[PDB]
Parts: C-alpha cells; structure tokens; sequence
C-alpha cells in the first residue's frame, strides 16, 4: 500500500519505459545489419542517427533512477552562481522542441520583467527541474487539440525568482493534487495509461527546489490544464 | 502490391517496420493511433494489419474489438506487436481475434517471416 | 525499526539498477558514435563487428528489463506455469550453450552431469526453468573467483524424493553465514570487497524461488567462504 | 607516436576505446584491471592512462593512489573514464590525482578532444 504496492508498479513501469527506446535500438541495429545492400546513404546514416538518439532518451532515464537514489542519501549537492534565467529557460526551451513537436506541442517562453534576471542558482539542477515541467507539460498535453502548448513564465516576486510552467493539458484531479509530488505517485486514469513513467520526476524536482530554499506547488482543472509554480529566494 | 495498415504511435517505430515491409515490395499505409486506422479501412481494405496495443485516443484492445463487429473488417488478419509481455495481454488479445501476438522488443527478420507466413 | 526493511534496500535497487543498465548501453552509444563518425575509416569487416556489438549489448539490456518485468508480474501473481513433459537433459545443455560466451569472458568453465542415465523426463514449464538455470548459472559466473585458472560452474542433475534434483555448483567467492539466511529475499544482495564492482538487483535469486515454488519445489543453498557454493532446486517429478 | 595505457575491465569497452586512439596516430597497451595496470609500467611510461574505476582485483581509486606514491609513476596525466556519476566520486577521484573525470556513456569524440588537450 505504502508504498509496496507503488513498488510495484513503479517497477513495471521502468520496464515499460525503457522498453520503447530500447525497441528502436534493436530494430534499427538488426535492419543496418541485415540490409546494408538495401540501404542509401542518408538512410544509414538517419537509422545511425536513431541510435544514438534513442541512447540518449535511455541515458535520460538511468539519470532520472540514479538523481532520485542520490537524493533518498543527501548526496545530491547544489552549487550556486549567477545566472541570466532567460538564458536558462531558452536553453531548456531549445532542449525541448523536438519531443514537444513529436507531440504537436507548441513551447512558449514570456518574461513579465525585463531581461536578464540575474539569479543566484545552480543551474545544471535547475535546468533539470524545468526539463521535468516542460516534458510533463507535454507528456499530459491533451491528447487531439490544435493548440496545445506549455509556456514558460518568468517573474519577480516576494523577494525571489517564480517561474510559472503552464499547459492546456488534461489536468489534474483534486484528490491527486496533493500527492503528485510524492515518490512513485502517477495518475492512473484513462487519460494516462499509455504515458510512460516512473513517479519520480516531480519528487526530485521538488528536493532540488527545497535545496536552493525555494517551494513549488500545482494548480490545475481537469480538462483545462495546470500550472506549476516554482519559488526560489533570489540570494 | 500487398498492402499493409501499419498501427502505432511511435513515428520512430513506424519508420523501421515500414523499411523492412518495403523490403518485401510491399505497400504500407501508416496510422498514428487506432481511431485514424479504422477510419483509413473507409478507402481501403489491406492484406494485413500490424498493430500496437498502447495508444491514446483509441487503444489496440478496442481497434481490435471493433475490427470483429463489421462484417468487412473481420477478416483482415491482424499480428499485434507489442510491449506487453505479459500472458494475460496475449491471451486477452488472441481472445480479441488477433492472429498473432509478438513482443517488443523485436528481431525485425522474425518479425517479417510471421508477415510472410500470414500473407500466404 | 525494519524501515529499511524494504527502503534503504530500495534505494540501493534504484541505484544498481541505474548501474547495470548503464554498461551496456554506454557501448550502444559508443559504437553507434564511432560508426556514424567513422564511415570513412572503417573497413566492412570491422562495421558488421561493431554492428553486432550493438545487437548483443541490446539483447542483454533486453535481459535486464525482463528480470524487472517478470519480478513486478510474480508481485502481482500473473506469471502462470504451463507444463509439459519435458526431457531436463537437453534443456540444461541448452542453459549451458547460452551461457557460453558470457562465462568464457570471464574464463569460468561450463560443465554438465547427470547421475541418472538419461532422458530424464519431468514434467514442467521448459521456459520457465530455463530460467531459473540462466540465473544459477550467471551467478556462478558473477560470483566467480577474480584470479584462478580452474573457475567452474557445474550442473549435477538426480532424481532423488520422487522429484528431481538440480544442483548448481561452483569453486567461486562463496557466502557467508548470516547472508545464507537472507539471499533468496528480493533486493539483498552482499555487500563486501569481494562484490563491489559485480553489478546486480537482488531480484534474481527472488525469482528463481518463486517459479521454483509455483511448480511446488523448493531451493535451498550451502556455502563456504573463500570456497564455493551449491544451490539445489527440488521439483515434483509430475 | 604517443602511448596510451587504456584500463578497464571490459572488453567490449577497450575495444571501441582502442579503436577510437588508434584513429589518432596513437599506440595503445591494455589492461584488464588495476593490478596489471600497475605491472605493465615496469616494462614502459605511457603518455596518458585512461582508466576505469570499478574493476576487481586492483580498483582505479587504488591505481590513482599507488600512482602517486611512486616517482616515476606520479607525473602520467590520467583520465578517469567512469559510470560513476556522483559529484563525490569525481572529487575523489581528482583528490587522488586525476586529471579529468569523464562520465559513462561517453562521446566517442569529445572523449578523443580531452585525450588530446591533455597530451599536447
Ligand atoms: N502538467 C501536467 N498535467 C497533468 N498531469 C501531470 C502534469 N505533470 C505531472 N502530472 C501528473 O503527476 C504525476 C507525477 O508526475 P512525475 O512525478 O513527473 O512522474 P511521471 O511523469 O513519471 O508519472 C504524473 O503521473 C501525472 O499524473
Ligand atoms: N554462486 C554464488 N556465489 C556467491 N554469492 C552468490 C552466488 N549466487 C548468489 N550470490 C549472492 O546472493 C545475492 C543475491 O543474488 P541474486 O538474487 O541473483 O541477485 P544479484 O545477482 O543481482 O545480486 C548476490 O548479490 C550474491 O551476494
């Protein structure tokens, strides 16, 4: 129950989650393998290209296991600095747009303050935390809309740096509102099955953001999409 | 000029297994998801449909419901391919009338012979 | 408390399974990389060597996620058995050829006996044992000694209590005292200088014992450190 | 042409390693672990080690150690090429010596990039 049962499930759930890249590996290795009479140039190289990008998606995922079980052990250490957010946004925004297309989500970036904004963060971790917003923003983008989209959202407020990340999403129910930052916790509903994931993702975004003294909590109606807010003291 | 309905929502893995039924000088109609697959069955009819389970909008379980409820769509064999590993997903989609069920991830000449066998 | 009963093991999952996985697919992106970069330095011969490197280390990540995914379907009691009359013999020398290059790299002989003239038909899931004889085997390898020129893991086959008897034996590192207890529970795996770089999840000797018990058998284990061990799998002839 | 000592405990790993220097002019001597790492400097100096940290036997925080206790042995530029990824590894690892810590998987090329700053 506790979290046995969740173990459970999130156990299947990796499975199923590096499964998919794992497919593309194999498939795409055996056909080079047996159809290099078969195959043009750009074609080789594409399926090369395949590869090594699904690697990389697999990679991802072992970061996301090995980020979390750093965490479970106060290993996980941030180092601050002075960084333009606008630069960092725009990058992780940059990072983002090929799976947001994949999706046919668009990926928007608004500063309500002038730029640059000046923040004291460690920002490979931040970064890494509006990674998991903007991949959850379209991983539960709805599922058949022609305007879908996440934005990110920079401001100033009560002496730090908030960041909203918006979607018109599916949403989230009241009941699960509390405990989608919680390790392992996924939505299970028919607007969900078929999206891959482990439950950590929000998990460790919230112990990165606690790190820098910050806050992150969610909004969100089912059926019209959710913000996430994200709270970090300036210095 | 045998046509295949090629099923799933991962552009990536459409990409290999059209590559590899071309191969065999075959035709491949593509589906992003199986609502648009039933309703590409309104201009054609193909030899074969290949089929995933996890799909949103409409799930592979339903597609393949749905496929015994017309008399048109009934025969056309299906081979589901599949990340579901368990027994219980086979049976269920054996149960759901498809002729052959193959996990993921695949060999991509096994997976062509079970084709073959199918279209002859 | 027993809060770690399952929690600090289950970190440690989370981290040996980030690790494990890491290996195979650290030479998945290296050698795609090296390929795609090196089309023009690279003769037919060497492309297909590094093409089917990509195949095997797949395959063995493969491995990997089927141990994860077939412990959550014990959790959930779905994995179901399907007998057949099969003859253990042949399905033990099949265990032993797949195991081949994988003990030869860590040069550990793969030997079979039988003490009973042979076929020797059970009635049994064939998939199903064979995997717990992967398992037995891999260990045997895993847990080989780290410098010897006569590393082996053997399979004796009997037929003893109206059953058969599988043992499993090897001259590897051995276990100790209070890990015997403990070793067939899901996450455990020992912890010493002589394992440390041995990567793992815990989960596969958990799931050998399960499908050993579905088929109404047991498992059991004797050990001597610095030695070797020897697992023995107890199945109801029909 | 430059040397380099390459330790790991893979196979598979040296070998892709290997051919990669090989593409650059350089020699390369292996070892399958710490220990013979260590031996084999008694026959040469190698410009550059390229070492892995989990191995049996002899582990690389082991090698980077004795290679600072010994006179010879203590100026070799090493590499750290490693699958351990945390901050705490990499510190020890620069604490013992290392010159640089790369992390597993690797690029293949900016791998080569960092050989190469580090022998010119
Ligand atoms: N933008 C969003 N819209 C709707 N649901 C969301 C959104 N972001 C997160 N969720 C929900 O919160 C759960 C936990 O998310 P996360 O911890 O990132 O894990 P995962 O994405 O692997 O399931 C998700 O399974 C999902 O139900
Ligand atoms: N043949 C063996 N010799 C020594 N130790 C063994 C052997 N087989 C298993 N073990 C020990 O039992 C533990 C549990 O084994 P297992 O469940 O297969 O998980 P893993 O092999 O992933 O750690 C191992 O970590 C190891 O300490």
């Amino acid at each position: 129950k506790r979290i046995d049962r969740m173990k459970t499930e999130f156990i299947a759930n990796i499975s199923a989650e590096l499964r998919t890249p794992l497919t593309a590996i194999k498939a795409y290795a055996e056909t080079i393998y047996n159809s290099l009479g078969e195959l043009d140039l750009s074609t080789l190289k594409e399926f090369l290209e395949v590869i090594i990008d699904q690697s990389n998606h697999l990679e991802n995922l072992l970061n996301e296991l090995l980020d979390f079980s750093r965490l479970e052990r106060k290993s996980l250490q941030i180092n601050r600095e002075k960084v333009d957010l606008c630069d960092l946004v725009e990058s992780a925004v940059n990072a983002i747009k090929e799976f947001a297309s994949s999706h046919n989500v668009n990926v928007l970036f608004e500063s309500n303050v002038p730029c640059p904004v000046e923040a004291y963060i460690d920002p490979t971790r931040i970064r890494q935390v509006l990674l998991n917003l903007l991949n959850n923003g379209v991983k539960y983008s709805k599922k058949d809309a022609p305007d879908k989209y996440v934005k990110v959202i920079l401001d100033e407020k009560d002496g730090g740096v908030l960041i909203i990340v918006e979607d018109n999403g599916i949403g989230i129910p009241d009941h699960a509102k509390d405990r989608i930052f919680e390790q392992f916790y996924r939505v299970d509903s028919s607007l969900t099955y078929e999206v891959p994931g482990t439950g950590l993702g929000l998990a460790i975004t919230k112990e990165i953001v606690e790190l820098h003294g910050g806050r992150i909590w969610v909004e969100s109606e089912v059926g019209k999409g959710s913000r996430f807010f994200v709270w970090i003291p300036k210095d | 000029s045998k046509k295949v309905l090629l099923v799933d929502d991962s552009a990536v893995l459409r990409k290999i297994v059209s590559f590899n039924l071309k191969k065999e000088g075959y035709e491949v109609i593509e589906a992003e998801n199986g609502q648009i697959a039933l309703e590409k069955l309104s201009e054609f009819t193909p030899d074969l449909i290949v089929l995933a389970i996890m799909m949103p909008v409409m799930d592979g379980f339903t597609v393949l419901k749905k496929l015994q409820e017309k008399e048109e769509w009934k025969r056309i064999p299906v081979i589901v391919l599949t990340a579901k590993g368990g027994e219980e997903d086979e049976s269920l989609a054996l149960s759901l009338g498809a002729r052959k069920v193959m996990r993921k991830p695949f060999s991509p000449s096994q997976f062509i012979e079970e084709v073959k066998h199918l279209l002859n």
